[PDB]
């Protein structure tokens, strides 16, 4: 979402996404980038 | 690489919905960061 904050949190969020409930992984990636 | 206290505070609301609706080591980590504040 942000310039700085986005890049900071996002890598961690991806690692989380690997084993989330329902299909939250999708939401994580949507906001973030790679 | 590492994320500071300030960032953890900022992300809190955004990360919240995903966090509880998730599991594993990383989910537990982020939860701890925002919560313990």
């Amino acid at each position: 979402w942000s310039t700085i904050v986005k890049l900071t949190i996002c890598p961690t969020l991806k690692s989380m996404a690997k084993k989330c409930e329902g299909s939250i992984a999708t939401m994580i990636k949507k906001k973030c980038d790679k | 690489g590492v994320i500071p206290k300030k960032i953890w505070e900022t992300v809190c609301p955004t990360v919240e919905p995903w966090a509880k609706k998730c599991s594993g080591d990383i989910a537990t980590y982020i939860k701890r960061e925002c919560g313990k504040l």
